[PDB]
């Protein structure tokens, strides 16, 4: 339906070498994931 | 009012003076030290303490609109007396 | 509603031609901007001189900055960090402590003054009219640690320029 | 005494240095547009006397005015190295003095300082035209107070 | 304005235009620096009454 | 909310209570909502809030002057609305937008209460209580706050 | 007091010209040909 | 402001400054604000 | 999901055969850009200089963003010929003014607290 | 240590470093190199700058805003000395004349000078210093250079018991004095080389590296009281350098082997000038005079630091010389000068 | 024969500052895009975010 | 409208251009997904990001149509989709003084086909998105740096890149040249966290997950 | 000066007299411009038939403001979608044909003229009315409001601190720049702040036609081309 060279490829998006991000902050920035918590004020 | 620190330079109002140890009093020496030499700390104690007749003033700070928003301080707490929290002027019911 | 800017057509008539001749043999059209810059020649400049008199402004004039006070000398800055805020280039950054008499006002007031971009957002963000912009434009230095302002420096042009700020505002609080 | 004389040689020379300059000037930004309004006939900053292009090599002073950004950064410390002596450079405007507007981008030198050395700074976003004349003025001052041919025979 | 009658006729010649009656620049036709003091209007909703902010 | 007011008379004015110094009462912005007199009775389990008065005024407060014992008392910061009840440590050190708030826990108890720091500028300024329920809801102990 | 704010003359304002005023100058162009050999032939006699 | 001399104030200066850069007296920023985290005090004794 | 849209390239083959090429193209270009740029350095520090950027990405399997990294090294080597980079530009990548930084554990501690 | 002063940064301008420097004589070959690596990682360098502001201008680009501060002083003054290391956690010197001045005899630049900054930097309070000794002064040298730096050398390692004392043997870099010194023969007619210059040799040394000493000797706390040696990696008669670097500048190589006797003449006739001399009698024979290899001192190596090769880094100053007719070449093209290697 | 322009020359992240600061906070940037002429570039901007809020200005 | 507040709305243009709407869609069902008007009278046309020279083609030379004149291209980098980046393109029609908006989805590795063919205006807008976004477009004669720097390295309005960058430059004497250094702010940015906890406009809420 | 809402502050008394005054005299000096330039057969030579683009090329080009005015298209923002208050205002859109410099030369020129009857007209019926909308969630309200009504000092509070939400939306509004076709494709992302504002530079979309424009004339002309192209570094460089 969509014919443009339809090809399976299933290795885990890794588009680490284009971003731009240097050598270290690519591994020793261990980021968090969380929903903000309520401002308890508010 | 500013007393002169041990290192021959002045205290801002805000308590600030270098030790004689910093190093980064170089970048005063050849030069002076800019400090204010009125206080404001000491520019509110010589208003007079404003003695008005009446429970809740609205201190406007002068000028009217070229002021600061209104407050409507409180006279009630003998023992302190009222203080609009812009202008710091002093008001107090006499005796009450 | 469209106006033709080039549409007209050179009448092929004896007159026009000799008109169109004359002008390039013999140039008029050039000889016309001759007369048009000497007549500049014979009039006055429009040069004013410098420092001895400066072009005109305006009581909105945004300049050097300057914190100010009351008639009291209290100082108006209240530390409700409203400036800041909305500082565009993010100049602004105070630090606020309970003083000891109890009014609780800024410790630190540092204007990046090559970082402002005298919008005149600070001024008009201020509840107090503490932070207001001087007339001043010729505090030009050569170190750019002296650019950088602080509290103290701020205080002391409130204390140097204080006719011009009241008055400026005197002039202008009906309008803004 | 010798030291007279070099005193008044120094007074002589710099006397032109501090009433004959050439701006080369670095259009860039809203500070670059309001430069030439200073040499419009309501200021005349020809009337000191420097002229409003001055080319590369027939300057003194560079006015740096306007954001100063990286991709510029290269081609402007080769044109003040082009810059002969005695070479001063009058960072106009808060982009190029600090950063202004722009101090915290990605693509933009903060302030022309890192890039080069600077006599006279110039604040304003734009500065208004005599405020830089002024600033003008003040290098004009700072020609003045020069110890050259007096540090010269000290040594 | 100060240019006398003898350079005024060469200008207007030589520009061929009547440059008397509007100059380029400002003697006297320019509103007092200064100003009386204004009184700004007021706009459609300063009423006490039917303005919810709602509707 | 509407856009101007149509209030043209006079303005009503609180005395100023002290009742510890950890927490900063101005009671002439107090909404009368009674969230810290229900807050201290039921949770904190000690009566030193009440309203008092009849009509308008409607103070609340102690009354006779006293001071907020509850090892949980911070809390009452958070719960009210307003300026009326502030932190004193904090009173005019910060403002609300330039916190970068991040995520740890209480190590003054066992409990290991989760909390907010609240920083800025490269150091802390308010410990704030986060919401865990089951541990501890919202609500951090006055040690730790 | 009346609300006074910037406002135009009760009449407006003066007509304000905006079309193109470059004069109409100079004589002839048979007139400058004339004058020239005029000129000219002064020369050479 | 002989016609109209600016209002009298305690704080104004009584005589104005012109720019000072270039001079020994110029402008220096510093800090304003007091120390924090303040090094912990060590006591002496002679030992334990 | 599964099935992608290859860039210019689909398989792995003829993917690394346009790095090849690319690889051929730089390689021959070395030695002219110092030669015109009137540089400081030598051809040989260059060539594995280029080799081992080659490198730092050599670790990735998707056809696609490998694709996309070939043209961007084609988005280099035009710069360079047309002399439209400039000293600083080549030099940035020979990275010489920045100081060497920590490398072991103990090295790091020493310094500063920054993992 | 002093609270505003623990190290912080990974090295930026803007991160404090720790190091507070008071370089002396910033305004010279050496002095810019090394205040730029103080001012790479952010230490306040607090120089007396003696000069017009101008010379000193081009020091400004190479530091955070606020750190070079530029501090006015005498050179036979000690309250300026007083007031510039006044509060200072390392005091560096690099007080030195190549030629003789009427004002400065010789041994003012290198022995009361020297000295006249050690005592009142410890009376202030100093930490460290690293006033620096060229390696070849000799104290029985026919050169006033060798004699004057040797004699001022134990004063202030005396007087300042701590101070590492740098020994350069010939720091080659963009403006050293030697490669353009050497170029500068093209305009001087035939190279006066003494005896076809077959009798002396040479170590120099790369200056960045010197520049990476200091601040290596530093922050490395072993360098108080020790004397470091700080020489290149290969070493070369001197009629090699001369046909070598006229060879990198691609220059007609015209060596002349002129008399000694008439060389001292003409080195004082080349000081007739009132303005900066040419050429001193001092380096006339400071030229001939070569270096010695005292393995005991310390050097590079040890202290941490590579020490480059002239062959690779002369291209950088080596451009200025050649004219278009070869300024287009590249390295190598030269033939690799051959080192006599110990 | 080629008439390929390398701009860029000036490029500041204009739109990327935009994403961080406020729309009051914002205005000031249109005035500082076109260096010939700044009030117009107002006109746009302003005309572009009361027409998503809603709101018209007064005919004053 | 006794209201002079409000936005004063134009229902006209609203369904007329919705109008055109359903027309753009049954012609062209291969290609859009979605047809939008918004309340500020203007479509947006949400298409397939196969179809971009076909459609774009169509709405340039239909005679009922003829929207040309391309006004500008540019993505929004929208972070929590599995396509980040989000092509739009501006057309301003001349004999209908209308404005249409065409929007595709796109990965960061799925090429565009270059519009250049269709409007020829594009052949700029596309080379600072190739650089400043970091998506490609597919068989265009040149896609290189025209807004940031030379041999910059990285994807500066994609949402994952700071405001001050990786980089820092300055002038390095040593070196004689200017060299760029990791970043290091004098000052830091400091952020702003200043959305009002409070439920916003309710017209436009998020309904219950 | 100009806002979301308005103008922020007020006109000063006697500002619009001084706008009368220079209106009146400015038409005089653009004569004098005309007649030094306009007939200078050096300038015309240097500038007829000098870069030169076709009406569908520049058309599709995304050319805007002097250039399709300059090649013949009859198109004009203010007038075909007179926004602001343009629609209740007479002038003229000075077209020409050729499409040469010459001519974008005279339609800025003309366009000065069709300019200075549109002052005269404003100034002429200036209106009384507030400088900004009566909304003070969307406009800081008056200063004498803020120090003496509480609710404008909450919304000069937090109009002053995070200020108004934008809802949500996409809109490209484009208006008649002096220069060119000024744009702005504003996304919302219902917050405080722009979640992305792409401006439509005029110069940018003109500047990329410099490869038309600048075809076969000779390397002196290339700088007139740019300044008829009337690129500005400030937007086409973003
Ligand atoms: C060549 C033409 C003949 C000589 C100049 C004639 C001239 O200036 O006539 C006055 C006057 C000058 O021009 P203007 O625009 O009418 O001046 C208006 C006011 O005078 C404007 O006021 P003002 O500027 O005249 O008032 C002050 C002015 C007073 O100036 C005068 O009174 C002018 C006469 C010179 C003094 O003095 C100064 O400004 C001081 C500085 C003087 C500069 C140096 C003058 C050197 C003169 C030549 C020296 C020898 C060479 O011209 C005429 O009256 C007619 C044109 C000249 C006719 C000359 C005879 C045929
Ligand atoms: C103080 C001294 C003032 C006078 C100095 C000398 C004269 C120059 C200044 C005045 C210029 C006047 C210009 C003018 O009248 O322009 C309109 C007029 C008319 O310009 P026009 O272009 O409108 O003329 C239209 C009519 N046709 C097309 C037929 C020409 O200018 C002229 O008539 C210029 C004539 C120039 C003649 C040049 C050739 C002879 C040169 C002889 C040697 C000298
Ligand atoms: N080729 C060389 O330069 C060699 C140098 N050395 C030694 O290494 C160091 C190099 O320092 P460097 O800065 O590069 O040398 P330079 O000669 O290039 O500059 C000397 C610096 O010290 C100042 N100075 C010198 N003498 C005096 C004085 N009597 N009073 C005041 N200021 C003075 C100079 O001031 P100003 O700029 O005004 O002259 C300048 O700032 C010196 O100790 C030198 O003797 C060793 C071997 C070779
Ligand atoms: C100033 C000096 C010049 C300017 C400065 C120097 C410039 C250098 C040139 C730019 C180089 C660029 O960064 C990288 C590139 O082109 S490509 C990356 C590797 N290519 C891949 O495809 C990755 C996956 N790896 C494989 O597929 C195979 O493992 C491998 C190819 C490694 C082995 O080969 P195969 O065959 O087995
Ligand atoms: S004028 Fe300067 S200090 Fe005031 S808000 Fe604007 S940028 Fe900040
Ligand atoms: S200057 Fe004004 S706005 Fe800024 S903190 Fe002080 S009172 Fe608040
Ligand atoms: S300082 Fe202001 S006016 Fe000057 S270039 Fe920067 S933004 Fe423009
Ligand atoms: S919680 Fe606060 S607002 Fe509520 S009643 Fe108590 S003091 Fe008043
Ligand atoms: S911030 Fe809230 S509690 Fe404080 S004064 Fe304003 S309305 Fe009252
Ligand atoms: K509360
Ligand atoms: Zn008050």
């Amino acid at each position: 339906t969509q014919d443009t060279q339809l090809i399976a490829v299933d290795e885990k998006l890794d588009i680490t070498t284009l971003t731009g991000v240097p050598e270290e902050h690519i591994k020793t920035r261990k980021v968090r994931i969380f929903v903000p918590a309520r401002n308890n004020m508010q | 009012g500013v007393r002169t620190s041990p290192t021959g330079e002045k205290v801002t109002h805000t308590g600030q003076a270098y030790d004689d140890g910093d190093y980064r009093r170089v970048r005063f020496s050849d030069r002076q030290k800019e400090v204010n030499e009125n206080f404001a700390i000491d520019l509110i104690a010589e208003q007079p303490v404003s003695e008005v007749g009446s429970r809740v003033i609205s201190c406007d700070g002068g000028g009217g609109a070229l002021g600061h928003p209104r407050v409507y301080i409180n006279l009630d707490k003998e023992t302190k007396t009222g203080t609009c929290g812009y202008c710091g002027l002093q008001f107090r019911q006499p005796h009450h | 509603t469209y106006k033709f800017v080039n549409m007209r057509e050179p009448s092929m008539d004896m007159k026009s031609v000799t008109d169109r001749a004359a002008q390039t043999l013999l140039w008029t059209e050039l000889v016309r901007g001759l007369g048009m810059t000497l007549s500049y020649l014979f009039r006055e400049p429009a040069t004013i001189n410098y420092p001895f008199e400066k072009g005109p402004l305006s009581p909105r004039f945004r300049g050097e900055h300057a914190l100010r006070r009351y008639p009291s000398g209290e100082e108006r800055c209240i530390a409700c960090k409203l400036c800041e805020a909305v500082c565009p280039a993010q100049a602004i950054t105070i630090e606020a402590e309970p003083r000891a008499d109890g009014s609780r006002r800024t410790t630190r007031y540092d204007i990046d003054m090559t970082k402002c971009i005298y919008c005149g957002f600070c001024q008009e963000a201020c509840p107090v009219d503490a932070i207001v912009e001087g007339p001043n434009f010729e505090f030009s230095t050569e170190t750019h640690e002296e650019l950088l302002y602080n509290k103290e420096k701020l205080l002391n042009n409130g204390d140097k320029w204080e006719a011009e700020i009241a008055a400026n505002i005197q002039a202008d609080y009906l309008y803004r | 005494r010798g030291e007279y004389v070099v005193a008044k040689l120094d007074d002589l020379v710099n006397w032109a240095r501090r009433s004959s300059l050439w701006p080369m000037t670095f259009g860039l930004a809203c500070c670059a547009v309001e430069m030439m309004h200073m040499a419009a006939p309501r200021y005349d900053m020809d009337r000191f006397g420097v002229v409003f292009r001055a080319s590369p090599r027939q300057s003194d002073v560079m006015i740096v005015a306007g954001t100063l950004t990286n991709k510029m950064a290269p081609a402007l410390r080769k044109v003040y190295d082009q810059m002969p002596e005695p070479r001063y450079v009058v960072s106009m405007g808060s982009c190029a003095n600090g950063g202004g507007y722009y101090h915290y981008s990605y693509s933009v030198v903060r302030g022309c300082d890192r890039i080069v050395p600077v006599d006279i700074y110039v604040p304003g976003c734009p500065p208004t035209a005599e405020a830089l004349l002024y600033g003008i003025l003040q290098l004009q001052r700072k020609i003045k107070r020069e110890k050259r041919l007096r540090i010269w025979y000290r040594r | 304005a100060s240019a006398t009658r003898v350079i005024q006729l060469l200008r207007n010649w030589a520009s061929g235009r009547d440059l008397q009656a509007k100059l380029q620049l400002r003697y006297q036709e320019i509103s007092k620096r200064t100003q009386p003091p204004p009184k700004l209007p007021v706009g459609p909703s300063h009423k006490l009454s039917n303005n919810y902010y709602c509707t | 909310g509407s856009d101007r007011s149509r209030f043209l008379e006079g303005k009503r004015a609180v005395e100023d209570k002290n009742i510890g110094p950890l927490v900063k009462t101005i009671m002439t912005r107090c909404i009368q909502c009674t969230r810290c007199i229900r807050f201290a009775s039921e949770i904190a389990g000690v009566d030193d809030l009440g309203t008092t008065g009849r009509g308008n005024d409607m103070q609340v407060g102690t009354y006779i002057e006293k001071m907020f014992m509850s090892e949980l008392s911070g809390n009452i910061i958070d719960i009210c609305p307003v300026g009326a009840l502030t932190s004193k440590p904090y009173a005019f050190t910060a403002r609300p937008w330039e916190t970068r708030k991040t995520e740890s826990i209480d190590v003054m108890d066992a409990v290991g209460s989760n909390i907010v720091v609240s920083t800025r500028t490269g150091e802390v300024m308010r410990i704030l209580p986060r919401m865990h329920e089951d541990i501890n809801e919202e609500w951090i102990s006055d040690k730790t706050r | 007091s009346k609300v006074k704010q910037d406002m135009p003359p009760p009449g407006g304002y003066g007509p304000i010209d905006y079309k193109r005023n470059l004069p109409r100058r100079g004589l002839s162009g048979y007139s400058m040909f004339a004058v020239g050999i005029g000129t000219l032939l002064f020369g050479y006699w | 402001p002989t016609t109209k001399p600016p209002t009298a104030r305690k704080y104004i200066w009584t005589n104005h400054k012109f720019n000072v850069s270039g001079t020994p007296q110029q402008y220096v920023p510093y800090s304003t604000t007091r120390k924090k985290i303040q090094e912990w005090v060590p006591p002496s004794t002679p030992y334990k | 999901g599964t099935s992608v849209k290859p860039i210019f390239s689909r398989d792995m083959n003829e993917a690394k055969r346009r790095v090849r090429e690319l690889y051929r193209a730089w390689y021959r270009e070395v030695p002219n850009t110092v030669h015109l740029f009137q540089l400081d350095i030598s051809v040989k520090q260059g060539r594995d200089k280029v080799r081992e950027m080659f490198m730092k990405n050599a670790h990735v399997t998707d056809p696609r963003v490998v694709d996309l990294l070939v043209i961007k090294g084609k988005m280099e080597l035009e710069e360079t010929i047309n002399v439209w980079k400039q000293r600083t530009h080549i030099m940035r990548f020979f990275h010489e003014t920045e100081a060497p930084r920590p490398t072991d554990f103990l090295s790091k501690f020493y310094v500063g607290h920054d993992p | 240590l002093h609270h505003a002063l623990i190290p912080h940064g990974k090295g930026g301008r803007s991160s404090v470093s720790g190091i507070v420097a008071t370089v002396f004589g910033a305004t010279g070959f050496l002095g810019r190199y090394v205040v730029n690596h103080l001012g790479r990682m952010g230490s306040q360098v607090i120089v007396p700058y003696r000069c017009e502001p101008y010379d000193t201008m081009h020091l400004r680009p190479m530091g955070d805003l606020g750190q070079i501060i530029f501090m006015e002083w005498n050179g036979k003054d000690k309250d300026s000395i007083r007031k510039v290391v006044e509060h200072s956690n390392v005091v560096i010197n690099l007080v030195g004349r190549e030629w003789e001045t009427k004002n400065f005899d010789f041994e003012d630049v290198f022995v009361k000078i020297p000295h006249a900054i050690a005592q009142v930097s410890k009376e202030a309070g100093v930490e460290k210093l690293i006033h620096i000794s060229h390696l070849n002064a000799d104290i029985k040298s026919p050169s006033r250079y060798l004699r004057s730096k040797a004699v001022g050398e134990k004063e202030v390692r005396a007087a300042f018991p701590e101070a590492t004392i740098i020994k350069p043997s010939d720091i080659f870099g963009r403006e050293d004095r030697f490669l353009n010194y050497f170029a500068s023969m093209r305009w001087f007619g035939g190279v006066p080389l003494i005896s076809l210059g077959k009798e002396t040799v040479k170590q120099p040394v790369y200056i960045v590296d010197v520049s990476k000493g200091i601040i290596n000797a530093i922050k490395d706390p072993d360098a108080k009281g020790k004397t470091f040696a700080f020489v290149g990696p290969n070493r070369y008669l001197l009629f090699d350098l001369v046909q070598y670097i006229f060879a990198v500048a691609y220059r007609p190589f015209l060596p002349y082997p002129l008399p000694h006797f008439a060389y001292r003449w003409v080195g004082r006739l080349f000081e007739v000038s009132p303005f900066e001399p040419w050429t001193t009698r001092d380096k006339v024979e400071r030229v001939h005079m070569s270096d010695m290899t005292l393995p005991h001192l310390p050097g590079l190596e040890d202290l941490g630091i590579q020490a480059t090769p002239l062959e690779l880094k002369a291209i950088e100053v080596l451009r200025r010389h050649r004219t278009y007719r070869w300024l287009t070449s590249e390295m190598e093209d030269v033939k690799p000068a051959k080192t006599v290697n110990i | 024969r080629k008439c390929d322009p390398h701009i860029g020359l000036l490029h500041r992240g204009t739109e990327k500052l935009i994403e961080y600061k406020t729309y009051l906070q914002a205005l000031p940037y249109f005035d500082r895009l076109d260096y010939v002429s700044m009030m117009c570039n107002e006109q746009a901007y302003s005309l572009a975010v009361e027409k998503l809020l809603n709101i018209q200005p007064p005919p004053r | 409208d006794t209201r002079p507040t409000i936005r004063p709305r134009n229902d006209v243009v609203h369904k007329q251009l919705s109008a055109f709407g359903q027309y753009v869609a049954e012609i062209l069902p291969k290609y859009v997904q979605q047809v939008q008007v918004s309340c500020f009278n203007e479509l947006e046309i949400f298409i397939h990001p196969d179809g971009v020279i076909p459609v774009l083609t169509f709405l340039r030379d239909h005679t009922n149509a003829q929207f040309k004149s391309l006004a500008d291209l540019t993505a929004v980098d929208v972070p929590t989709r599995q396509n980040r980046f989000e092509i739009v393109y501006n057309l301003l029609s001349l004999r209908f003084n209308s404005q249409i908006r065409v929007k595709t989805y796109t990965d960061e590795l799925t090429p565009i086909e270059s519009s250049v063919t269709v409007y020829k205006a594009a052949n700029w807008y596309e080379r600072e998105i190739w650089d400043m976004f970091g998506v490609f477009f597919a068989n265009h004669p040149d896609l290189r740096r025209i807004l940031t720097g030379y041999g910059f390295e990285g994807h500066p309005f994609r949402k994952d890149f700071p405001l001050s960058g990786y980089v820092e430059l300055r002038y390095d004497d040593e070196v004689k040249r200017v060299v760029a250094e990791p970043v290091e702010l004098a000052q830091e940015f400091r952020k702003f966290d200043l959305n009002s906890p409070w439920e916003a406009f309710p017209a436009y809420r998020q309904p219950p997950e | 000066y100009i806002r979301p809402g308005g103008v922020h502050q007020d006109l000063p008394l006697g500002l619009l007299d001084d706008i009368y005054e220079f209106s009146k005299n400015f038409s005089f000096r653009i004569d004098e411009l005309e007649e030094m330039l306009t007939n200078n057969r050096i300038w015309r030579n240097r500038t007829v038939d000098i870069g030169v683009v076709t009406a569908e090329d520049a058309l599709n080009y995304g050319f805007s403001g002097v250039m399709l005015r300059g090649s013949g298209i009859q198109w004009d923002l203010r007038k075909t979608q007179p926004y602001d208050v343009y629609d209740q205002v007479e002038f003229d859109v000075p077209i020409g044909s050729r499409g040469d410099c010459y001519d974008r030369y005279l339609c800025r020129v003309e366009e000065m003229r069709q300019s200075l009857r549109i002052i005269s007209q404003c100034l002429n019926k200036m209106p009384p009315g507030e400088i900004k909308v009566d909304d003070a969630k969307v406009s800081p309200p008056k200063r004498a409001e803020m120090k003496t009504s509480m609710e404008s000092l909450i919304h000069h509070f937090k109009l002053y601190t995070e200020g108004y939400q934008v809802p949500p939306g996409a809109t490209y509004t484009a208006i008649e720049a002096p220069k060119g076709e000024f744009g702005v494709y504003l996304v919302s992302d219902g917050s405080s702040r722009p979640y992305r504002c792409k401006i439509k530079a005029p110069g940018f979309a003109h500047l990329a036609g410099l490869d038309k424009m600048s075809k076969g004339h000779m390397l002196a002309d290339v700088v007139a081309i740019i300044g008829t192209q009337d690129i500005v570094f400030g937007e086409v460089d973003r």
